[PDB]
Parts: C-alpha cells; sequence; structure tokens
RNA sequence: GAUCAAAAAGACAUACAUAAAGACCAGGC
C-alpha cells in the first residue's frame, strides 16, 4: 500500500559542505539519503514530496558534523498480511515465482499454488501452466497475490504470498 | 631407412588428382549385393590389396619401434625432426585450424570462394547469399574458426560433434565470431549426443541442415573425425570405418549438387576404405588423396577431398545408411562389414587402382623415413631442422595468413567500439528523432515510390554486439548510457544495428504466451562488414541473411532475432490485411489491435514507420508506356530505368528523412476501432493520399 | 586425430589476551 506521511531527519553535514550554498545542500543532501533506503517502521521510502520545515542547525560537541533537523513529506511503500496487491512473476523459479511488487520483492511458495498448475520445465520459456495450459503463468504475466507474511533483513523488507484464496492468480 | 635422402622442405605443395570418374553412378540394383558381411577381421599386416607387401610391413615395423618409447622423449624429437612444426596454430585456437588454411589455399579457395563449372563464384559478398558449410566431428571447430575468419559474417556454419572433453569450444573462437555457428547434436538438437555414427543424430541433423540451406544443403562439408587408439596405432583404419563411412554418408546427406567435401582419413589399405573412397570417385566431378604439410609427417593422416557433387547420388547414400544400420547392429560380434564395393569392381577401373596403389605406396615411403628421422632425432638430441622459422613464414605469406599471437578480444567498452565501427561519423545522425505523420506533414510522403514501411512494436534503438552474450543497447541521445541486454541471445563481435524489442504473445488470454524478441529495423556494420552505404533493401538482404546466420534453431530457450517485414508505400493496403483484434493477458478482456508476423506470433503495433530510400535529387516514377518503374533526376532532367549509385539512400539519410504513424488512441486502422478523433490520419485519409499521388 | 597447467610478497592469517584475581608487606611524594 502506497502512503503519504511526515517524516523526521538528521541531516550530518561534514565541514566541507559551509560556506554560501548551505541551506541548497541540506535539501540535495537530503534527498540523496532517504530515496530509495527503506526501514521497518515505515518501509521503502518511494521519494520526498516537500520539505516543510528546516531546523536550526545545532553543532555536535565532539566531531565536526552539525545536525540540522528536517521535517519533509514522502511516499512510502508498506505491505501488510492479507492485503491483495498486482505483482509481475520476474522469475518462474520452479520452488516459487518471483514477484516483485513495485520496489519490493515477494516469493509465493509452490505450495501455496492450486494444485491444477502444474510447473512446466519442457515448455519453451519455463512456466508453472495449469496442467491442460490454460493459464502459462510465466514472465512477464500479472498475477494477484495475498501477503501471507513479511521480513526485512538489512534495511530491506521482502514477503512471502500465497493464491490458494478464490480470484487468485491471472488477470 | 635413409632418411637424408629426402627433398628440400618447401612451402610448395604438389596435388595429382584422380582421374574423371566416367562410369554411371551406381543404382540401387547394382550395390544390391555389394554388402558383404565376413568375421571381424583385426589384422593390418596382410591388407596388402592396394600396397606393396615390403612397404607396408616396413611402415608398420617402423610404427612398433616407438611403442617401448616415453611419449614425451617422442614428442620433443619430433617437434625437432618435423620441418613444419613451428607453424602450429599461429592466432587460431588450434594447429587443425591450420590445416584448413593450408588446404583451402592449394584447392584455389574452392572451400571460402566455392565456383560454378564455369568458373563463377557461388556466393557475392555484396548479393543477399551466404556460404553455408558443414563441419562434423570437428570439436573443438578450429577448422571452423579459420574459415567463419576468413568469410567473417557471409558465412553461416552448422556443427555436429559428440558432447564431452571435445564438444565445439564456441568461447574460445577469438579470430572469428561464434554467433555465426550454429552446434546440433542429432536427435533432440541442442540435447543430442552428437554420435555421428548413430542414424538418428545423422537423421535430425540431415533435416535441420537442409531446412536452415533452403532444402539445398551447404556448399561444403568439412570432417576432422578421429579418436584415441593409444597402444593400437596399427589398427587406427580398421577401428576407425565406421566414423570414415559414416563421414562420407553425411557428405552425400547434405553436400549440395557442385558442392564439395574434404575428410579426415588415415591408412587406407582395407578394401572397405578403398570401396568407399570409390564411391566418392563415382558421386563427385574430382577426387584427392593428399596431406597437407600441416599434418605431421610420420602420422596416416592424409585428407580424402572431393569436387563437384554430381546429381543421381540418392542411391548411393540410402546404401551408406543401410551398411551403416549394419554395422550397428554387428557392434559387439565376431561378424563386421569387409567390403563396401567388390574388389573385382574396383580393381576393374584400372586407373582408380594405380592411383589408390600409389597414393598408398608414396604415403607409406615419406612415413617411413619421417619414422626413421624421429627415430634418429631420439638416438641424437643434437640434430634439429634449422629452417622451420623460414618455412614458417613462407607459409603464412603463401595461405595470406597475419602472423600474430592469439590475443583474447580485447575487451572494448561499448561505447569505445561504437566510435570505432561509426569511423569518425557525426554522433548527431544517431540522435534524430522521426518525424510524425500529421494531416500537416502527409505531403512529404511524396514521391510515393521513393519510401518503404514497417510496422513498429516499440521505441527504435541502436545495438551493440561485442560476441557471444556481450549485447548492449543505447536510445540515441549523447547523454544515455550503453545498457546490456537482458536477454538470451547471441552475436558476432563488431555488429552494430538499428533495431526494437518486440514481445510476440501465442495464443490469448489466459492461455496467451508472450516472448520478447529482438526486431531489426535496419543495419549499419555486421561482422566488421561495413553495410552502411548499400541501398535500404540491399542492406536489408545483408541484414535477412545475418538473421539467419546468428539464428540457433537447437536452442528454443534462446531470445529470437528477426528482421522487420519491410513493405513498400504503394502497398501498405497489405499491412492493414494482418492487424487483428485480439484478448491479450491482463487487458480486463478487451481486445487490443495486434499485428501477425510470418509466424503464428503477433505484437501490439505502435505505428509505422515511413523510411526514404532514394536520396536527392532522384526519385522514383511510374512509367505508364513502359509499365516499369523509373529514375528521374530533378536537377539535371534524366531518367533511367536501371538504379543510379547516387539515388541510393545510405543509412544516414534513411535514418534522418524517416517519418512515424503512431497508432494511438483514437486512431482508426482496423475497421472494429471507434471512436476516431477527427484531428488524426485514419488508414483511409493515408491510403487515400497514396492512391492520388502513385499517377 | 585435438590438447597437455605450478602451487602467486606468509603478514601473531595480526589486539603481543603472559599480564591469575585476591591478599598482605615494604618504600616513594
Ligand atoms: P595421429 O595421432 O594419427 O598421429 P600424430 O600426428 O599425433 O603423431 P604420433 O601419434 O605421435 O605418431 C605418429 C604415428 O605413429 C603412430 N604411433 C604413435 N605412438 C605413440 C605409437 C605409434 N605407433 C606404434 N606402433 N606405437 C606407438 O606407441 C601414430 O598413430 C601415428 O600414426
Ligand atoms: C581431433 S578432432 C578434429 C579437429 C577439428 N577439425 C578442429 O579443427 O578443431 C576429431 C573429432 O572427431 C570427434 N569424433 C570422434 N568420433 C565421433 C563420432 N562418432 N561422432 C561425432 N564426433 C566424433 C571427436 O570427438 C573429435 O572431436
Amino acid at each position: 500500500m502506497f502512503y503519504h506521511i511526515s517524516l523526521e531527519h538528521e541531516i550530518l553535514l561534514h565541514p566541507r559542505y559551509f560556506g554560501p550554498n548551505l541551506l541548497n545542500t541540506v535539501k540535495q543532501k537530503l534527498f540523496t539519503e532517504v530515496e530509495g533506503t527503506c526501514t521497518g517502521k515505515y518501509g521503502f521510502v518511494i521519494a520526498v514530496t516537500t520539505i516543510d520545515n528546516i531546523g536550526a542547525g545545532v553543532i555536535q560537541p565532539g566531531r565536526g558534523f552539525v545536525l540540522y533537523p528536517v521535517k519533509y513529506k514522502a511516499i512510502v511503500f508498506r505491505p501488510f498480511k492479507g492485503e491483495v496487491v498486482d505483482a509481475v512473476v520476474t522469475q518462474v523459479n520452479k520452488v516459487g515465482l518471483f514477484t516483485e511488487i513495485g520496489p519490493m520483492s515477494c516469493f509465493i511458495s509452490r505450495h501455496s499454488i492450486p494444485s491444477e498448475m502444474e510447473f512446466d520445465p519442457n515448455s519453451n520459456p519455463p512456466c508453472y501452466k495449469t496442467m491442460d495450459e490454460d493459464i502459462v503463468i510465466q514472465q512477464d504475466d500479472e498475477i494477484r497475490l495475498k501477503i501471507v507474511g513479511t521480513r526485512v533483513d538489512k534495511n530491506d523488507i521482502f514477503a512471502i504470498g500465497s493464491l490458494m484464496d478464490d480470484y487468485l492468480g491471472l488477470v | 631407412v635413409d632418411w637424408r635422402d629426402e627433398p628440400e622442405p618447401s612451402a610448395c605443395e604438389q596435388v595429382s588428382w584422380f582421374p574423371e570418374c566416367t562410369t554411371e553412378i551406381p543404382d540401387t540394383q547394382e550395390m544390391s549385393d555389394w554388402m558383404v558381411v565376413g568375421k571381424r577381421k583385426m589384422i593390418i599386416e596382410d591388407e596388402t590389396e592396394f600396397c606393396g607387401e615390403e612397404l607396408l610391413h616396413s611402415v608398420l615395423q617402423c610404427k612398433s619401434v616407438f611403442d617401448v618409447l616415453d611419449g614425451e622423449e617422442m614428442r620433443r624429437a619430433r617437434t625437432r625432426a618435423n620441418p613444419y612444426e613451428m607453424i602450429r596454430g599461429v592466432f587460431f585456437l588450434n594447429r587443425a585450424a591450420m590445416k584448413m588454411a593450408n588446404m583451402d589455399f592449394v584447392f584455389d579457395r574452392m572451400f571460402t570462394n566455392p565456383r560454378d563449372s564455369y568458373g563463377k563464384p557461388l556466393v557475392k559478398d555484396r548479393e543477399a547469399e551466404l556460404l553455408y558449410f558443414a563441419d562434423v566431428c570437428a570439436g573443438p571447430g578450429g577448422f571452423s574458426e579459420y574459415v567463419l575468419w576468413r568469410k567473417k559474417w557471409h558465412a553461416k556454419g552448422f556443427g555436429m560433434t559428440l558432447k564431452g572433453p571435445n564438444d565445439f569450444k564456441l568461447e574460445d573462437f577469438y579470430s572469428a565470431s561464434s554467433e555465426l555457428f550454429e552446434p546440433y547434436y542429432g536427435e533432440g538438437g541442442i540435447d543430442g549426443d552428437g554420435d555421428i555414427t548413430r542414424p538418428e543424430n545423422i537423421s535430425a541433423f540431415r533435416n535441420f541442415v537442409l531446412d536452415n540451406t533452403d532444402r539445398k544443403g551447404v556448399h561444403f562439408l568439412m570432417a576432422d573425425g578421429g579418436f584415441s587408439v593409444e597402444g593400437q596405432e596399427n589398427l587406427q583404419e580398421i577401428l576407425s570405418k565406421q566414423l570414415l563411412l559414416c563421414q562420407f554418408l553425411m557428405a552425400l546427406s547434405i553436400v549440395r549438387t557442385g558442392g564439395h567435401f574434404i575428410c579426415k582419413t588415415f591408412d587406407l589399405f582395407t578394401p572397405f576404405s578403398v570401396g568407399l573412397v570409390y564411391l566418392l570417385y563415382c558421386c563427385f566431378e574430382r577426387v584427392c588423396l593428399f596431406k597437407p604439410i600441416t599434418s605431421r609427417p610420420a602420422n596416416s593422416e592424409r585428407y580424402v577431398v572431393c569436387k563437384g557433387l554430381k546429381v543421381g547420388i540418392d542411391d548411393v547414400r540410402d546404401y551408406l545408411f543401410a551398411v551403416n544400420i549394419k554395422l550397428n547392429q554387428l557392434r559387439n560380434t565376431d561378424s563386421d562389414v569387409n567390403l563396401v564395393v567388390p574388389l573385382e569392381v574396383i580393381k576393374g577401373d584400372h586407373e582408380f587402382t594405380d592411383y589408390m596403389i600409389r597414393s598408398n605406396e608414396s604415403h607409406c615411403s615419406l612415413q617411413i623415413k619421417a619414422l626413421a628421422k624421429i627415430h634418429a632425432f631420439v638416438q641424437d638430441t643434437t640434430l634439429s631442422e634449422p629452417r622451420q622459422a623460414e618455412i614458417r613464414k613462407e607459409c603464412l605469406r603463401l595461405w595470406g595468413i597475419p602472423d600474430q599471437a592469439r590475443v583474447a578480444p580485447s575487451s572494448s567498452d561499448p561505447k569505445s567500439k561504437f566510435f570505432e565501427l561509426i569511423q569518425g561519423t557525426e554522433i548527431d545522425i544517431f540522435s534524430y528523432k522521426p518525424t510524425l505523420l500529421t494531416s500537416k506533414t502527409l505531403e512529404k510522403i511524396r514521391p510515393v515510390f521513393d519510401y518503404r514501411c514497417m510496422v513498429s512494436g516499440s521505441e527504435q534503438k541502436f545495438l551493440i554486439g561485442l560476441g557471444k552474450s556481450q549485447i548492449y543497447t543505447w536510445d540515441g541521445r549523447q547523454s544515455d548510457r550503453w545498457i546490456k541486454l537482458d536477454l538470451k541471445t547471441e552475436l558476432p563481435r563488431d555488429t552494430l544495428l538499428s533495431v526494437e524489442i518486440v514481445h510476440e504473445l501465442k495464443g490469448e488470454g489466459k492461455a496467451q504466451r508472450k516472448i520478447s524478441a529482438i526486431h531489426i529495423l535496419d543495419v549499419l556494420v555486421l561482422n566488421g562488414t561495413d553495410v552502411r552505404e548499400q541501398h535500404f533493401n540491399q542492406r536489408i538482404q545483408l541484414a535477412e541473411k545475418f538473421v539467419k546466420a546468428v539464428s540457433k534453431p537447437s536452442r528454443p530457450d534462446m531470445n529470437p532475432i528477426r528482421v522487420k517485414e519491410v513493405y513498400r508505400l504503394e502497398e501498405m493496403e497489405k499491412i492493414f490485411v494482418r492487424l487483428e483484434m485480439k484478448i491479450i493477458k491482463g487487458s480486463s478482456g478487451t481486445p487490443k489491435l495486434s499485428y501477425t508476423g510470418r509466424d503464428d506470433r503477433h505484437f501490439v503495433p505502435m505505428g509505422l514507420y515511413i523510411v526514404r530510400t532514394v536520396n536527392e535529387p532522384w526519385t522514383m516514377g511510374f512509367s505508364k508506356s513502359f509499365k516499369k518503374k523509373f529514375f528521374y533526376n530533378k536537377k539535371t532532367k534524366d531518367s533511367t530505368f536501371d538504379l543510379p549509385a547516387d539515388s541510393i539512400a545510405p543509412f544516414h539519410i534513411c535514418y534522418y528523412g524517416r517519418l512515424f504513424w503512431e497508432w494511438g488512441d483514437g486512431i482508426r486502422v482496423h475497421d472494429s476501432q471507434k471512436p476516431q478523433d477527427q484531428d488524426k490520419l485514419s488508414k483511409e485519409d493515408v491510403l487515400s493520399f497514396i492512391q492520388m499521388h502513385r499517377a
């Protein structure tokens, strides 16, 4: 799910950045440090919408860096268990299709695939086609999955999905 | 044995041929009793039917003197004793490539530049024709590297060899574009075993080769089959007999009429091996037995070389196919096929027999001297061939082989290699956007005959091939980086193309399967051959052949390369007949406009490119009196029915002058589309304008 | 028939972590 929230940051500026372009450097430093990052509390920071206010810089004692508190509006992506989102199976791996939900990866265990969807290695591009055929379930297809669980390993989040409920699968 | 009475070593080689076979080609009724099955003979000492007994015993004795010697001691003496040993592989992957370089010189370039019976070249590098060849039992394809390097991309090779340590090392073709070669391992294609002796591998390869050659076959076959006979070197002929037969059967299976064949053989003492050479002498205009100086002088290795495959060889092919089935049935039995032609038939041709004996006895005499020379160079380690470096330099000069080391290509980055391939052409030429076709720009497609058109399915990109899977794309803007292409496909080095990426949907809706494919729009450089100044259709003719050259039909896991279907602008009506409304996977059940190709695949079109193929001041008219198109020069007022060289639009004019008719929402090009936007050109508007301006 | 490699500067591969604690005793300013 996509959200629009207000977040904070402390920008530690190396002393070289001082001088004329000081406030501008803080904004440029902010954009580079938060965009693309991910956390467990808020998830993937897609982009900074607006910078509300820049706090007065406070010299940190014993270190050169001076910390500017910053208030900004950002777009974040935070998945939840039970939510259905449209995903593309980048990799039709035999153990499970690998589906990239936007910037976040999601693994759908083969055990969570209806029994009618047999895996077919001999097909030209590999796919878990339905046993007759019906649904190829291969690369570039759009599918509906239910997120069953989430994990955060080294600031990056990944999820596990399932296709057991009705009206899920090929789109 | 006095080995010092040998002629001075030379780069000049002599060829003696068999006479021309004056007998008819044997038929199924004549050959009906020729296959004699007997006891399995593993004795070579009494095979005197085509060589004097004293010479046969002398060469066998001179071979067996080495059975008690250390192989590294023998190899070191041989390296000093052979005048030709310093030739090696030069810059090629092995010394086998240099045998093909040597023999293609000695045989008047008949392999790399084959000729008709009137002496005219069968392949012209400027015309749409490729040199098709095959290379069997040939891993790791050293012979192939020389041919591919010599002809660049103007060639397409087909390979079959046993899977294993001696498979094709296509990665090691440093001097040639490995993308122009296609290994095929018999039954199952890429997943087969490559057993030449097995018939099914021959059959699947046979159907595949004929299909990939417009049902004509290859211009020539090369065959370098052999295996280890360590501690049984005297039995090498008898042990390899089925491999010899299967390589000859392969020649009669896939070489075209007037085509050529070259096969490695060893000794040729047995009536079985001589009967196989007799069948080739019947089936070809000319045959010879030849030992190149790049073959080691003390080994039994020689080549049968056949020129001009006759018409009507089908019965001899189907006979040899039945003999191979019989050999396979007799495997691990006390019985074997001992004759394939009766001795009375072979000896009835006195002219064939007199050549066969003289070829064997001359080879034995030279091999005996060369074996005695190696033995002397084992006993005395101070002996050396002083001329090896001189002879090497002369052979390389004579055969037109550059004296350079084998260097791994160099790794160029795609930007530096693009600047090398464009040869100082202005980079801004690659940044030009197409002119949009609109009611305000419609007049630009006049005169209609100057133009070609093609259906687009993605944005246009440049593509550079650096060899194998080192393929990069670029979107024509100087700010953009070269991006590595994430597709399972292979292209020769020194390749520069104008392309799009098209996903080909198969079926519809849930069952629909879409596969992305490289679609060539135009070509600039093909494996180091510049084609940019050739006429658009002529450039496309070279481009079309290239797609087949890089094709891999045994590899259904690879992403396909295709050339776009090019229409004449006065025939754009033929495009709309291939537009269909299809249910695409994920379109919520809404049909989408789809262009269906030459196969059962379609893509969603984005629009139509219109490309000018005639340069100013020229233009194409239609003469109502002569019912022919003509070129008209607007400056001189001259008219001609032949193509003026200065009327040719080169790549940069074709690219700069291109229009694009986008097919977005509100555009009617198929009768099921509603509603139409009145500010946008329909099919009916563009066809009406074209019809008014055809006359 | 094709082919036929030599062990890559070792860095306490690093914290020198022997430095028990605990105790009493002696001396220094
Ligand atoms: P190729 O394998 O056919 O021959 P090559 O060019 O490699 O030369 P080489 O094997 O070294 O020797 C030349 C010929 O002598 C026979 N040999 C090799 N050898 C080790 C050996 C041979 N003969 C006997 N009786 N005993 C031996 O121990 C080769 O087969 C060549 O004909
Ligand atoms: C030494 S090579 C020839 C070299 C090759 N012409 C080149 O230039 O690289 C002989 C090849 O014959 C192959 N061969 C032997 N028996 C074969 C068989 N029954 N089927 C297919 N290939 C075979 C061997 O595997 C071997 O690779």
